[PDB]
């Protein structure tokens, strides 16, 4: 309605802040969300997919993966494992791989020039080290005069029974801007955060785990590398969900008194806005019913004989056009539920919540 | 702002920032998905917990907080205390089995970077089953559900990659959706193909006679057991519901619904009949005795239209006895004080 009845009361951009989070995804920080954009958490403010993406995973998802096999696979690697890469890490080989953001590095796959210091994959391939304790002798001719394989004997991401389970390819140099901890320790004041030397790992796993102000925890049992990324429980929400919340947490009385003040004292402009905002709050607050209801979580369905299914001519049936919209709503709703269960990639849930939203219109 | 474009920009944007590498990234995530399964089963093994419980606890720890579990499925799992207890045993699993907990999680997450990357696959496919009677967004979405279906079964051991795989697992999901939701009145997949066949046959027959086929053609050309009663029936089921609301006559405010009469409602002549019929029948029923009149009055009037089973202890011959002798005296005086004859129907 011109005056947004939910915008006038919830001081949100009366007509556009709503449109923004209602139908698509422009998240409104509902409760606390401690970490910065540059300034404090936006109590009642709205951010984008992109900056929000930059809030949860950490500031930088850079996936620079190299060409061919030798040049960049070498510059990247010598400076990749644990070597805290600074910003503008100028990797040296094609063009100039440019790692322009923050804290530690994880490179992804190797090919076959020289094999040193890498994880358990190749170990079983060249039996010597996984079979017995040969790896040392594996360095080949100067040992007569942790990993360190032969001078250059293996090629791809394979399993060597017969070379049968394989995969010949690329090598990502994905900089993960996060802080990597190898030997955390146990201090019991709050419950034990993060990790113990090597034995106990109390951190939740490579998914969601909140330790100190930094809040994500990935785990790499290769070295005891408890990858701790940094954002917190930022209650980011979009759609009716975020407005049902916001509408419950409001004591109209407070807004009635505040507006009383805003109304008579400051100059016209903002006080003028408050008097038009005091109307709805007072009505809600007078003999009128209470305002959490503007939200619909349970859709009434008009009578059956009122939306007939009639036999017209031969086989022609005829029904009240409402039944097509009702199927709309019902199907979407159910597909929604099924898509939440089956597992939920984010875009697809939104895309549907969107469709469902419109249907309810 | 008009929907299709936003979604398209949305998942095309994320694909843009992350397609999956032909091999490396489809293989990587696949392998993690599987070890997740292998991990969750072994987890049930050691915990006595149902693989369903292990699956929802790891999903809550990876996909979302109390928020997710409480609103979607209503509260059977306690929001905080319950799943937390489950994660606790997961921790207590020593070096050996903790491994699986840490794997299950990463596997679940892996499952997601694979589903994101292949949303363009869906849309491109879904872009062709467009004019069936489903919304593009509805279509892509069911197809999306199919791709997730594919993720469950992909065996990376068998070398073929996810592309050709999602293609089938999606095309199935979409063809079902189109058959299950595209109509206002649910028809089986057999009656759908049947209709398509009938339609296609009518097409071939519209190829040469210059006679939109008498349904004689249709039966022949379709095959074995097709006859006229059939095709007439089929095309009658084909036609879609016309609108109870449609322009009428010399198109103006006349809406189609005022034209259609009503049939359960007693139009005043019927309420009047019921009154007289009830009072007159009720007067007669009183001038009989209860036993076999109430038996046939209730047996007929009260419940379901059983001579033997109609009367209590008393057998058939007292039934018929009274049935037919009270029934006739009731008629024969109803004949004298004629109240009932004018047929009230
Ligand atoms: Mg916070
Ligand atoms: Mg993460
Ligand atoms: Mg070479
Ligand atoms: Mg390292
Ligand atoms: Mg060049
Ligand atoms: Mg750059
Ligand atoms: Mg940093
Ligand atoms: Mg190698
Ligand atoms: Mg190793
Ligand atoms: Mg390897
Ligand atoms: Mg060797
Ligand atoms: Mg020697
Ligand atoms: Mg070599
Ligand atoms: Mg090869
Ligand atoms: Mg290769
Ligand atoms: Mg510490
Ligand atoms: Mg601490
Ligand atoms: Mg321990
Ligand atoms: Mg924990
Ligand atoms: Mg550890
Ligand atoms: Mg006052
Ligand atoms: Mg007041
Ligand atoms: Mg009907
Ligand atoms: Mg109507
Ligand atoms: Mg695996
Ligand atoms: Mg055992
Ligand atoms: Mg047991
Ligand atoms: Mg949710
Ligand atoms: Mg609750
Ligand atoms: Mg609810
Ligand atoms: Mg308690
Ligand atoms: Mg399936
Ligand atoms: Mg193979
Ligand atoms: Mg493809
Ligand atoms: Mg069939
Ligand atoms: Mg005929
Ligand atoms: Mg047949
Ligand atoms: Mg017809
Ligand atoms: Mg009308
Ligand atoms: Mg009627
Ligand atoms: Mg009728
Ligand atoms: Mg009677
Ligand atoms: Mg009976
Ligand atoms: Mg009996
Ligand atoms: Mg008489
Ligand atoms: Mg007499
Ligand atoms: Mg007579
Ligand atoms: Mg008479």
């Amino acid at each position: 309605d011109v005056p947004s009845k939910i915008g006038t009361l919830l001081d949100l951009s009366a007509t556009e802040l709503e449109q923004v989070l209602y139908f698509s995804k422009y998240i409104v920080l509902d409760p606390k969300g401690a970490i910065l954009n540059g300034v404090p958490v936006e109590k009642r403010q709205l951010l984008t997919d992109e900056e929000y993406r930059e809030l949860r995973y950490g500031k930088q998802e850079t996936y620079p993966l190299p060409p061919g096999v030798d040049a960049l696979v070498k510059d990247g690697e010598e400076v990749v494992k644990g070597q805290e890469l600074a910003p503008g890490v100028v990797s040296r080989l094609d063009g100039v791989a440019l790692y322009r953001f923050p804290r530690r590095v994880r490179v992804e796959y190797v090919k076959k020039e020289r094999a040193g210091l890498r994880l358990p994959l190749a170990a079983w391939v060249e039996k010597e080290a996984y079979k017995p304790g040969e790896i040392l002798a594996e360095l080949p001719e100067p040992y007569l005069f942790g990993d360190k394989i032969v001078a250059a004997i293996d090629p791809e991401e394979e399993v060597i029974a017969e070379a049968e389970g394989v995969v010949h390819l690329h090598e990502p140099a994905s900089i993960l801007v996060v802080k990597a901890r190898v030997y955390p320790f146990e201090d019991d004041v709050e419950v034990s955060t993060g990790d113990r030397v090597a034995p106990g790992d109390v951190l939740a796993d490579g998914g969601k785990v909140k330790s100190d102000v930094y809040g994500r925890v990935e785990v790499d049992l290769v070295r005891n590398v408890v990858r701790v990324v940094e954002s917190y429980d930022i209650d980011a929400r979009m759609g009716a969900e975020a407005i049902q919340q916001l509408l419950k947490e409001l004591d109209l009385e407070a807004l009635e008194k505040e507006l009383l003040e805003e109304m008579k004292h400051p100059s016209r402009a903002r006080r003028a806005k408050a008097r038009k905002r005091l109307e709805v709050v007072r009505a809600f607050l007078d003999s009128g019913n209470r305002p959490e209801w503007m939200i619909l979580e349970a859709v009434p369905v008009l009578p059956p004989d009122l939306r007939p299914m009639v036999q017209v001519d031969g086989g022609r049936f005829a029904t009240s056009d409402l039944n097509d919209l009702y199927r709309r709503l019902i199907n979407r709703n159910n597909r929604l539920k099924k898509l939440l269960a089956q597992g939920a990639p984010e875009i697809i849930i939104r895309n549907e919540k969107r469709m469902l939203q419109e249907a309810v219109d | 702002k008009i929907s299709t474009s936003d979604p398209v920009r949305q998942y095309l944007h994320e694909i843009g920032q992350v397609p999956l590498l032909t091999l490396e990234e489809e293989v990587e995530l696949a392998r993690k998905v599987e070890e997740g399964m292998e991990a969750i089963k072994k987890l049930s093994e050691i915990t006595g917990l149902d693989p369903d419980l292990i699956r929802e606890v790891v999903r809550a720890k990876i996909l979302g907080s109390a928020r997710v579990r409480h609103i979607p499925g209503l509260k059977e799992t306690l929001d905080p205390k319950t799943v937390e207890e489950i994660d606790q045993k997961l921790k207590s699993l020593p070096k050996e089995h903790k491994r699986y907990l840490h794997i299950a999680r990463e596997g679940e997450a892996a499952r997601q970077h694979l589903i994101e990357a292949n949303l363009r696959l869906v849309v491109s496919i879904a872009k062709k089953y467009t004019g069936r009677g489903l919304s593009f967004l509805d279509l892509i979405q069911e197809g999306n559900q199919g791709l997730i279906r594919a993720v469950e079964k992909f065996e990376y051991k068998r070398r073929f990659k996810f592309s050709t795989y999602a293609t089938w697992w999606i095309r199935q999901a979409i063809n079902r959706a189109i058959a299950d939701q595209a109509r206002t009145i649910r028809i089986p997949v057999h009656m759908v193909e049947t209709i398509n066949k009938l339609s296609r046959t009518a097409r071939q027959l519209q190829q040469e006679l210059g006679r939109e086929p008498t349904y004689e053609e249709i039966a022949e050309a379709m095959g074995p057991g097709w006859d006229a009663k059939r095709v007439e029936e089929t095309l009658k089921i084909a036609q879609e519901p016309v609108s109870l609301e449609t322009p009428i006559g010399d198109e103006k405010d006349s809406f189609y619904g005022d034209f259609i009469p009503d049939e359960h409602l007693p139009s005043p002549v019927d309420a009047a009949t019921q009154s007289l019929l009830s009072e007159e029948l009720e007067k007669a029923l009183s001038k009989l005795s209860e036993r076999e009149a109430m038996v046939l009055k209730l047996r007929k009037g009260l419940i379901d239209g059983e001579e033997v089973g109609a009367f209590f202890g008393v057998t058939r011959e007292r039934i018929r006895q009274i049935e037919n002798k009270a029934l006739r005296k009731l008629k024969y005086h109803e004949s004298r004080t004629r109240k009932l004859r004018d047929f009230l129907d």
